[PDB]
């Protein structure tokens, strides 16, 4: 419960000048999350896909 | 009176013969459940084996029957 709490502190404060790039949503899931919750956070963002068919 | 001494040869190969090798039967036996048991156990983490040999065994089966709750579960 401490950890997902620390989580919000995270997202809310820290996020804004650090990041946290070894830890995927999927790390997230059945520790401080459900499964829903973390594909919600992860599909709210856009991530670089593979170029189109004229690249 | 009696003449010569009363005997047969068994057969036999490579110094093994079937009185012996009878008296061994049971032993092979027993080894062949040590071997079973154990190369059961050493596997008895696979999901194959639980799937396939081990939640089928009655009563104690339920031990190998555990389900990830989908809430938990990233994949
Ligand atoms: C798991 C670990 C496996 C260990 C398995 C050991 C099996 C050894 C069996 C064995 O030595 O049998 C001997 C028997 C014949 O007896 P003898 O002629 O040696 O008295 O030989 C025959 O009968 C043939």
């Amino acid at each position: 419960a401490s950890l997902r709490r620390g989580y919000q502190v995270y997202k809310e404060v820290c996020a804004a000048c650090h990041s946290l790039d070894r830890i995927a949503w999927r790390n997230l899931v059945g520790v401080t999350h459900t499964t829903d919750e973390a594909k919600a956070f992860a599909e709210e963002l856009e991530y670089d896909d593979e170029p189109d068919d004229e690249g | 009176y009696v003449k010569k001494p009363s005997y047969k040869i068994v057969p036999h190969f490579l110094g093994f013969n079937i009185p012996t090798v009878s008296k061994w039967i049971p032993i092979f036996g027993i080894w062949g459940a040590a071997a079973g048991i154990g190369a059961l156990f050493l596997i008895e983490g696979v999901p194959r084996t639980r799937q396939d040999i081990l939640s089928k065994i009655p009563i104690i089966g339920e031990h190998w029957i555990r389900e990830i709750p989908a809430s938990d579960n990233p994949f």
